[PDB]
């Protein structure tokens, strides 16, 4: 731990230092300071060769000029930068933007290895398809970002057997607004133009919203704030939107140029936070093609900062960040403006509203044939065994492996014999994938892949398993909904914890939802396993309220059990929900010892889950508690092996139902269906997601 | 419509 090169004097720069982690961090944090401090890391002015005296805001509006057939139409280089669960929601929108006379070039986000392997598929199977060999973990807001798409601007630049005349950036939550015709035909009128949009606000105001006045430095997936920092004199600083459209000859300009503007503009934006919504726009208005600029991304962006701006990033840089939300039915029309030209939008997201999603698409090119399957489903994979179980958590194997245990049973009491039971199954190994399941943008549970031995004939069988959560929310006032979780999402107002999956280690949320009238006040009762109440209070709910939340301060572990979360108006009940804090089987993906099991299942630390009591309600709301319960609950806190294997699965068995249950390949069960053939597996078919041949047009779609 | 840039300001 060596000491710095320089006294390290300024706040923001010793709190970084304290909360970074590994020695090659503060040490870079170190150097970074240190180099600032002496006046050598930033420019401090910058030629600019633009020779207008302002902007220049060229214009593009017609609709019929989108229709005629052009004689030299323009080749693209779509670039995805992607991360994330949703392949077959990217498999969806590749299909309607692809093209045999465009590119498509793919960066997959280093963290997301198994959206990595299903892309690899796609770029094996057509040859305008490449992957990045090379691949950055672009945290939101991350220096990476701009690093990414230099770098890919590079790449595309050398590979000559590519000749792409404009290029486009696109995430895995876009999606097109017009057709691919219509998108050729424009672009082709206006070929030598870039497209970028601005802020929309005072300029003084933007550099102080974006931290572009301070320096930033990405170490260990973290974008740290080091300082201050003085804009470069002699150049106009301008951003906003990093969805863009760019032509070659400016691509070429800002890989290639050695000039005063592109070298020390390179500089400054490798410590800058979102250094892609200022870049471009300040880099293209100072240079020589200043006088191409469009202030028009041709974009639709669905801005709602009343719920997009939570300051949802402080984990993950020294800021506040704003994000748009996601697309509902009801938004269907705002895609049909015709004020400006516009050709993609975002966000959509197919596990919160895939409705609004296949509006769109069907609009577009049309209806799928009659009797086609899969149309209002969507699966989305969550775990994938080439990632292994440590990437799993304790409480998610733990609880795969009891619903895999759930659909064996139900394949055993499924079938009525008087002899040998033919589906009866031992469990071998640890689930092999597993999916979300959505129908009609209701989420309907899990789909859990396992291996089995079929023991009648003594064979090893591979399944697939539907577990569904059982209803538990119980009801003329305002509350519509309450429900229990983690992981609450303020922006799209839902938890992304989609099962509600808990371990005694977890801070469980409780959320109400409300419909319109007057203000009201209500009290929450949180009640556990024995009927011990662990917390209450009182919440105002104001007429304009839709949803409200709040997390107890529950000292951990929480007992395992059901659990029971009230709701009353004036001591008059109201409504309540059920939630499930499980035992776990695993410590550390190891089968948990006798010791661990009891200091992690017999409740908390402290005898009681607040510092305030409530036992004085017990007979109030009738919620005595059992001496003989009471014990059990002590007994089953000590139980590992087959014992704690029987009171998990029991306990899952009241909260969850297995569904149905199928075979992959051939099996001796003689009641199985085999998963290709059902309507809800993940073999089942889902054409609007599947790739094949290209067509004579040159499309997939 | 509305305006573009995801800074929301220091907190
Ligand atoms: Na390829």
């Amino acid at each position: 731990d060596q000491p710095p090169k320089c006294d390290i004097s300024g706040k923001e720069a010793i709190s970084a230092l304290s909360r970074a982690k590994s020695k090659h961090c503060r040490q870079e944090i170190g150097e970074t300071y240190c180099r600032h401090k002496l006046g050598l890391l930033m420019p401090e002015k910058v030629t600019r060769f633009c020779p207008l005296e302002g902007k220049a805001n060229k214009n593009v509006w017609d609709e019929d000029s989108v229709e005629y057939m052009p004689a030299n139409p323009v080749r693209i280089a779509f670039v995805l930068v992607v991360h994330g669960r949703a392949s077959r929601q990217l498999q969806r929108m590749f299909k309607a933007i692809y093209h045999k006379d465009h590119f498509y070039y793919i960066h997959v986000d280093k963290r997301s290895n198994y959206l990595h392997r299903q892309v690899l598929q796609v770029s094996r199977q057509y040859s305008n398809v490449r992957v990045t060999p090379w691949r950055m973990a672009t945290i939101w807001g991350g220096a990476s970002l701009l690093s990414t798409y230099l770098q890919s601007m590079r790449d595309l630049l050398e590979m000559t057997d590519w000749p792409w005349d404009f290029f486009i950036n696109l995430s895995a939550a876009d999606y097109p607004i017009r057709t691919n015709d219509q998108l050729v035909a424009f672009l082709s009128r206006y070929r030598d133009m870039n497209f970028l949009k601005s802020h929309g606000r005072d300029n003084a105001r933007f550099i102080r919203k974006q931290g572009l006045d301070r320096l930033f430095l990405e170490c260990d997936a973290h974008m740290w704030r080091l300082g201050d920092r003085r804009i470069p004199e002699g150049i106009a600083v301008d951003g906003g939107s990093d969805w863009f459209l760019l032509n070659r000859r400016f691509v070429e300009y800002v890989t290639f140029s050695t000039d005063d503007l592109v070298t020390k503009m390179k500089q400054f934006y490798s410590y800058t936070l979102l250094p892609a919504e200022s870049f471009f726009h300040t880099v293209l208005e100072n240079s020589p093609h200043c006088d191409t600029m469009v202030d028009n991304n041709l974009r639709i962006t669905n801005w709602n900062r009343k719920l997009g701006c939570k300051c949802q990033y402080k984990h993950i840089v020294d800021w506040c960040g704003c994000s748009p939300n996601d697309f509902k039915p009801q938004d269907f029309h705002r895609f049909q403006q015709t004020a400006r030209p516009t050709f993609f939008a975002r966000k959509f997201e197919a596990v919160v509203n895939q409705e609004i999603i296949g509006q769109l698409d069907y609009y577009l090119y049309g209806n799928y044939p009659a009797g086609t399957p899969g149309l209002r489903s969507y699966w989305e994979n969550v775990y994938d065994e080439p990632d292994g179980i440590h990437s799993l958590s304790d409480v998610t194997l733990t609880l795969y492996h009891s619903f895999a245990r759930l659909g064996l049973r139900r394949a055993e009491t499924s079938l009525h014999t008087d002899g040998e039971n033919s589906c009866r199954y031992y469990p071998m190994g640890h689930p092999a994938s597993v999916h979300l399941y959505f129908l009609a943008d209701r989420f309907q549970g899990f789909l859990i892949k396992h291996h089995a031995t079929n023991l009648a004939v003594s064979k090893l069988e591979t399944l697939e398993t539907w577990v569904m959560p059982k209803k538990v929310f119980k009801i003329f006032g305002r509350l519509q909904f309450s429900e229990v979780g983690t992981d609450w999402d303020a922006k799209e107002r839902l938890f992304r914890n989609f099962g509600g999956l808990l371990g005694p280690m977890d801070e469980p949320v409780g959320m109400q939802k409300w419909g319109k009238g007057p203000n009201v006040t209500v009290t929450v009762i949180w009640v556990d396993p024995v009927n011990v109440i662990a917390a209450t209070y009182d919440i105002l709910i104001e007429s304009t309220a839709e949803f409200t939340h709040y997390k107890p301060p529950l000292n951990l572990p929480l007992r395992p059990g059901v659990w029971t979360v009230k709701i009353l108006h004036h001591w008059v009940p109201v409504a309540e929900t059920k939630f499930l804090v499980a035992p776990l089987t695993f410590s550390n993906r190891q089968p948990i010892k006798p010791e661990e099991a009891l200091k992690l299942h017999n409740g908390p630390l402290r005898n009681a889950y607040m510092e305030q009591s409530f036992q004085s309600l017990n007979p109030v709301l009738s919620l005595p508690i059992n001496p003989a319960q009471v014990e059990q609950a002590r007994r089953n806190a000590a139980s590992t092996g087959t014992a704690l294997e029987g009171w998990l699965d029991s306990l899952v068995g009241g909260m969850w139902t297995a569904m149905d249950i199928c075979a992959t390949g051939p099996t001796a069960c003689p009641v199985m269906q085999t998963c290709s053939q059902t309507a809800w597996s993940s073999f089942s078919p889902d054409p609007k997601s599947e790739l094949g041949a290209v067509k004579p047009d040159g499309r997939l779609r | 419509q509305e305006p573009e840039g995801s800074g929301g300001g220091q907190g």
